[PDB]
């Protein structure tokens, strides 16, 4: 296996493809990327068992065919500490492989290519092409809200749902749920699955903003995701999601809105002396006011007032200030609407103009 | 605060649930069966989640409590189990029970597990709290003589005949361990599908007579068999059970028999076992022994027993199993050279 | 290269099992009438058959032909299993992963269903080296399994383990496999193997077992090695002789019959190799006592020294009680003046001389 | 206690003296600094036993004298969450503090001022005041140098030489030794003492580029540094430091002039496949030329091939990669003149462009 | 501020010190027919001068004028030595370096060469108390030791250290002081420092001494 590259053409795909790479690997084949040339093509591959990634290079000058495994992070460093604008020639000799670049020369180790494991073929059963932007917003608006480590598996990973021309993401922990939908102009049968965390966080990765669409297959069990030149497949989570329609309240008799960045500068200020290891607030809504109070073990209180549109009874209720301040950083809007029942019912935060992006808050007992 | 055993347990769940049970006791056996028959009502009540810790000085108290303040979308009717430390808790820990017993909720339901409470630990203001709203359940591992009672229920709630050798060859072979026992009637149920138990069943089962039962040995030797004593002291030592712990049994054995002994010789052997509590099963073994040895034995024997405990105590020898079948043959009817008791 | 023998001879069906009725019966009768529980538990001394008993039961589980006691051996998952590449039945060496975070993530695997079994077996070894984290991991994990999943256990050091965990699971305990059926497998074995043998090497090579089948098959392996592929009696008993080294026994018969010239023949000998003098004297002080103890009751001597029971037998039987406590005793002052002697081995030529030649003069 | 004071010219002083502060102080007093108010001027003070810092604002507001102490870390919080522009209003009631500006309200508790520690006077034997700019220089040729927890406590400090018109700094660690010295335009005796990393560290960070000379002063065990309104108090090693004269080779032969900047990306090159548990590295000089081959245990080659103004006869000499690649980065410089004496000699690498700064590098017999 | 008499008359030549005539013999003779060893061990019973003994072969291999059974006293080395700061004389308390992890990070700084003396010297003191690991980590770089290091070991109980280590090092054993020879170097110190005695008290001092100079 011999070829030429250019460091720039290199550099970015490369990237890519060692990012998910880290820590100690079940199997250090696992540590390694599979590195293919044929028919004028270079194909970068790696692996951990639960998902893959795959990236191709378009070569211009002599080569021959061949295919080898290679360590991850040094090939990454010896790339990327080679000076801009180099032309890299990599051969295969032996078990080993041999980097030039000028008048620098490296020799690295290497592993079969039959060890690597490759993913079976699968058949997909819904496809459809949309824009990097979308994708991107329904991410950043519902990633926050997942669990990190439950018993419950299928709370850990965010529920993707087609119905009809709309894609919507939903995700929760049981003690906070956050829900966004987008049009994609398409019809599409009804459908939902389950992402994990890691395969979100590469599919938010592997976003770059660009004008290139990206396009979604999805299976029984396995999703693919197709952006320029990369592909990114990942298996899917079994299990039931529960049902956020229930989650959402009937019928919220009282409304209150109020500006983002003050109530959020609010929030914050009280939180900074209230307790650290509950971070519990307890807010009194009345007449166009609007309180917060927190404490601590050591007697040392914070209160703070502020206006507001309100029109109900009123009310106190308790609450974590650490969900609050996550649904306001979500919610870059001038003014945030929350609508309520009662001291022991869920909240739901909305934009004041948009409705795309709803959550819901469980209070706290206090 | 109700007090109950475990086979009332059942009956106080059937009549209603309580906010908190607390599992007092020394019996791994009927602790879980409590806890597996309490979590069964509470999630046929609708407790379809479960949360378990380990109380130790390194706990992080701050998840247990947002745990109890957080409520639930839609998984609701919690349940929490704590593990008590054996030692028991301390002021910190006692203190930490008192806010977690204040922060208690009707969906809430609370499991304790432990070791019994003395009256320092009974007098809490946590424990004092829940009196009102707790039924503790006792679960400690019966008697000999209430041994049989338990192994003859636990035999005709399975749908099982066991003759009266048979009970009784089974409390002998598994005294003190009642998931061995357990595992043992599980095993012959298996075996047998009629379920007919006889003698020669139960004997071939146990021809296995794993370990841990040095007792037999001691009781061997109070008998007078030299040839059955013999045979079990090379079985225990063949299994490698622990010298220490037969050293320590004869021990306690060896120096009741030589305070009966010494004060026999004013008063009958029957009376000194009733002032001794002596269990009947027992008495007999020990009498034949007190009948069988006089006071020049159970004095030699008690010069090995010290010479080999001394010597195990600060040598740790692994000889001390000759010496042990020495002092077998020294506590039978042989009469000894007495040198090889170093005398 | 020929293979190991037991590595060769793993046994594949319950029939092919050596001893170990209890457990292969209630088992079968389990398998029959459905009743299977959660977790099971296998505890006996190395060599026992734990580890192949609970493939043989991993392997009936999840049998296309359906849960019975006899595995066909023919199906896919059998080949599978046996071969060790079946999906569905993970192994654990608890031994080598013994930290919370690697058994956190084999333990998560439960969520899954099963891809091509009726069961997810998991088989888990040497369980008694987990960590507290780990123990409790599992505890978390066996209080709600899932239907569709069973655990197997096996290990040689069930105290180790918590009484919760015990509590949860049913245990099976191994016997020894006698001297008779150790027998006959290795000679199966042989013949199966194409290896001449005899049938005194054989029951040596059982005797010297001592109710292991797997240093039944090493000590097979050693004899096959040290005889030219053949298996004979006089290779057997040289290879036994090697680890005997009797120097001790000798020398306690040499003194009972006041035979100078052995005993320092027997000495030089013991001095040629390696020896602790005051282990010798404490061996010598030993076998005198069980010479003693047999003389009181016959019963004394056991099973543990089946190899020397006609020699041990004979001198009691022989030598007078008498004899006897005057050895143990001179052997025993020998013992104590041992360590401000010039030399161990000094001190033992002259303690064996005075037992010899000497007789001490008690007080009064 | 009363007195208001803008947050702008608050915010600076409040960060100074929280940095010498540790996370750990392990005395409640400690973790809270001194702030008293006298005069028309407010002082803030933070010690930690070893060092002690001093900042002074000026105060326009009617205020009374007084004397207490806060907590560093909230108060600096509170200070920074407050908007832009707004005045603080400091007060003490009783145990209590209160920070009222605006519409809120906090009440941060209080520690007798008697019970601050405080370090006993001292006299200067030398004073000078030198450019912030030639400071931040010979700090920085000298830094990287210094022995992080070697056992020799000697070595954990950078050695400060006053002599005739120059002021020198020397750092060690027993294997590397780094020297710099620069011209102060004014004569001063004959002196050398010994400054904690932790007096260095704190140093750098109390620069910032001003015009305003900083002050240095030097007593028989400690030393003081003033700019602006800041003052800065640390203690002294008090012990011996190694001559750099005598470790500095004498008369070396080769005078091997490298590229700097290829050169050290061709050590970060190899360092990159270099043996990561000694991190050594095999210079072959050669006529005008420089092989760098690095091999780790995985046995994958590194040989890297520059060009180099090498005259002398060609030599093999064993390198840490580390201590070479540090001492390129600090050079800064175009060309590094490794002076040479033999393999087994210790290196002199010096700036070919600047004589004051200069490094020793002992190699390895690998 | 005061030092007490055991640690202001510690000998800082060989001719200083009292008895122990054939080990500075073997010493001397050594140096003077350049036949040196890389490993030295030395034994006795306590205050017999073991590292007095060894801190003068330090001072005497690393001196300015050369290899000499006689050192100067005045150049830079033999001060910085008596002094106790010497760069090149690395002393390592064993009771409390037990750690192998110390033991690996000082053999891991042998390649590099010594700073102004000739030879890189390693005293280590106690060395009965290391751990087994730190005695298997030895062996290997002790029975090659580079040409520009020595090792020199100071113990009481040899006992302790394994067979291994011993037949890696020449032992010294140093006797026991007599009573005489305890009497006459105090009435020598006393004399030497004006004080007056009597030889009764000094006949009682070196009987209650019990070998020990140091008590
Ligand atoms: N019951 C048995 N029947 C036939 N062969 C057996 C039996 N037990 C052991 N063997 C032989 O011994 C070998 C090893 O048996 P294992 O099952 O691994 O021993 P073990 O009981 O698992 O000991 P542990 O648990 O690893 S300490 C097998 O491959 C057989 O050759
Ligand atoms: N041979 C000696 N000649 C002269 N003074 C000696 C001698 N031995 C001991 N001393 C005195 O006793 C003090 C202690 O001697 P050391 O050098 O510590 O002997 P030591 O054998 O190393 O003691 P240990 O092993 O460290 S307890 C010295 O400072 C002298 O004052
Ligand atoms: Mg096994
Ligand atoms: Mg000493
Ligand atoms: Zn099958
Ligand atoms: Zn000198």
């Amino acid at each position: 296996m011999k070829f030429t590259v250019e460091r720039e053409h290199l550099l970015k795909p490369l990237q890519q493809v060692s990012g998910p790479l880290g820590g100690r690997p079940t199997l250090p084949i696992l540590g390694n990327l599979l590195l293919q040339v044929a028919d004028g093509t270079l194909s970068l591959t790696g692996t951990d068992l639960e998902m893959e990634m795959v990236a191709r290079v378009a070569l211009v000058q002599p080569h021959e065919p061949g295919a080898t495994t290679v360590p991850a992070r040094k090939f990454f460093d010896i790339c990327r500490g080679l000076p801009e604008g180099a032309e890299i020639a990599v051969q295969l000799e032996g078990e080993r492989m041999l980097v030039r670049s000028g008048r620098s020369r490296f020799s690295l180790s290497t592993l079969p290519a039959a060890d690597f494991p490759n993913l079976d073929d699968w058949q997909s059963e819904v496809e459809f092409t949309l824009p990097q932007a979308t994708m991107k917003r329904l991410i950043e608006a519902t990633q926050f809200s997942m669990a990190h480590q439950d018993v419950r598996y299928y709370l850990n990973g965010m529920l993707f749902e087609t119905e009809g021309e709309e894609l919507r993401t939903v995700a929760t922990d049981g003690h906070r749920l956050a829900v966004c939908s987008m049009p994609i102009g398409q019809s599409l049968p009804s459908h939902s699955v389950i992402v994990p965390r890691k395969g979100v966080i590469e599919l938010m990765r592997m976003l770059d903003g660009g004008d290139n669409p990206l396009r979604v297959q999805i299976g029984s069990n396995n999703i693919r995701a197709h952006v320029g030149d990369f592909i990114f497949t990942s298996k899917l989570v079994d299990g039931r999601f529960p049902d956020y329609r229930r989650v959402l309240p009937k019928n919220p008799d009282k409304h209150l809105e109020a500006g983002c960045d003050l109530l959020k500068q609010a929030f914050a200020r009280a939180a900074i002396l209230s307790n650290e290891k509950f971070r519990g607030v307890r807010l009194y809504v009345s007449e166009n006011q609007l309180k917060i109070t927190a404490n601590n073990p050591e007697q040392e209180e914070a209160e703070e007032i502020l206006d507001v549109t309100y029109s109900g009874a009123e009310m106190e209720i308790g609450f974590n200030v650490s969900y609050v301040l996550d649904v306001l950083n979500a919610l870059k809007c001038e003014n945030v609407r929350m609508m309520l029942t009662d001291s022991v019912s869920s909240v739901q935060i909305e934009d004041a103009a948009s409705q795309s992006a709803a959550y819901v808050v469980m209070p706290m007992r206090l | 605060m109700i007090r109950l055993y475990p086979e009332q347990l059942r009956a106080q769940l059937n009549e209603g649930l309580r906010a908190a049970y607390l599992l007092l006791g020394n019996d791994p056996l009927l602790l879980q069966e409590s806890q597996d028959a309490v979590r069964q009502v509470a999630a046929a009540q609708g407790f379809e989640e479960h949360h378990t810790f380990s109380i130790d000085p390194n706990t992080d108290w701050n998840a247990i409590f947002s745990l109890c303040q957080a409520m639930s979308l839609f998984a609701s009717r919690q349940t929490l189990l704590l593990l008590l430390p054996e030692n028991g808790p301390n002021a910190a820990i006692n203190e930490q029970l008192l806010t977690l017993t204040g922060l208690l909720h009707d969906d809430l339901l609370l499991i304790v597990r432990g070791n019994k409470l003395s009256k320092a630990q009974e007098n809490a203001a946590w424990f004092t709290a829940l009196a009102n709203r707790s039924v503790q359940v006792t679960c400690q591992t019966p008697e000999q003589a209430q041994l049989p009672r338990w192994v003859a229920a636990r035999a005709k709630q399975l749908n099982l005949e066991l003759d009266d050798a048979a009970n009784q060859v089974l409390c002998y072979c598994y005294e003190g361990n009642l998931l061995a026992l357990a595992q043992a009637l599980e095993r012959l149920s298996l075996l047998w599908p009629d379920g007919k138990l006889t003698l020669p069943r139960v004997e071939q089962a146990v021809n296995d007579a794993a370990h841990f039962t040095p007792f037999h040995w001691v009781d061997a030797l109070l008998m007078g068999k030299s040839k059955r004593a013999l045979h079990i002291l090379q079985q225990l030592r063949l299994e490698g059970s622990e010298p220490v712990i037969l050293l320590r049994t004869l021990q306690r054995e060896l120096l009741l028999l030589v305070n009966l002994k010494r004060q026999s010789a004013h008063t009958p052997l029957r009376a000194l076992f009733d002032k001794h509590r002596v269990w009947q099963n027992r008495r007999g073994m020990m009498g034949e022994a007190l009948n069988r040895l006089s006071q020049t034995q159970l004095r030699q024997a008690v010069q090995l027993l010290t010479r080999t405990e001394l010597t195990l105590k600060q040598d740790y020898g692994q000889s001390v199993w000759a010496e042990l079948e020495g002092l077998s043959l020294l506590l039978c009817h042989k009469p000894l050279a007495d040198v090889f008791i170093d005398g | 290269s020929y293979q190991v023998l037991a590595r060769k001879w793993r046994p594949q069906t319950f029939a092919d099992v050596v001893g170990q009725e209890h457990v292969l019966t209630a088992l079968a009768n389990g398998l029959s009438l459905g009743r299977i529980h959660h977790a099971y538990l296998f505890s006996g001394t190395r060599g026992v058959g734990k580890t192949s008993i609970a493939r043989l039961l991993a392997k009936g589980l999840n049998c296309e032909t359906g849960i019975t006691a006899t595995p066909c051996g023919v199906c896919d998952n059998c080949r599978e299993i046996e071969q060790g590449r079946f999906v569905d039945l993970i192994e654990i060496d608890a031994a080598s992963r013994t930290k919370v975070e690697d058994t956190r993530d084999l333990l998560d695997n439960v969520q899954y269903a099963p891809a091509r079994g009726r069961f997810k077996v998991y088989l888990i070894d040497e369980v008694h080296m987990l960590s507290r984290h780990s123990f409790n991991a599992l505890l978390k994990t066996l209080e709600e399994p899932p239907e569709h999943v069973k655990f197997l256990l096996a290990t040689t050091d069930p105290q180790k383990l918590p009484v919760t965990i015990l509590s949860r699971c049913l245990q099976f305990h191994l016997k020894a496999l006698d001297v008779e059926q150790i027998r006959h497998q290795l000679e199966h074995i042989l013949n199966e193997e194409h290896i001449a043998h005899e049938p005194r090497a054989l029951q040596l090579l059982a005797r010297a077992a001592e109710g292991s089948l797997r240093d039944a098959l090493s000590l097979t392996d050693q004899a096959i090695a040290s005889g030219d592929g053949q298996v004979s009696t006089q290779a057997v008993s040289a290879m036994l002789g090697t680890l005997d080294d009797d120097q001790a026994l000798s020398l306690v018969e040499a003194m009972v019959e006041a035979n100078g010239e052995r005993v320092m023949a027997l000495i030089n000998e013991a001095a040629a190799r390696g020896i602790e003098w005051e282990a010798l004297l404490v061996e010598m002080l030993g076998l005198l006592h069980r010479i003693a103890m047999v003389q009181l009751s016959p019963a004394a001597l056991g099973n543990d020294m089946a190899a020397i029971e006609l020699r041990m037998r004979e001198l009691a039987r022989t030598i007078p009680p008498t004899d006897i406590q005057l050895y143990y005793q001179t052997l025993l002052i020998g013992r104590k003046e041992l360590p401000y002697a010039p030399d161990r081995r000094m001190g033992v030529e002259m303690t064996l001389l005075r037992a010899l030649a000497f007789h001490p003069r008690m007080p009064l």
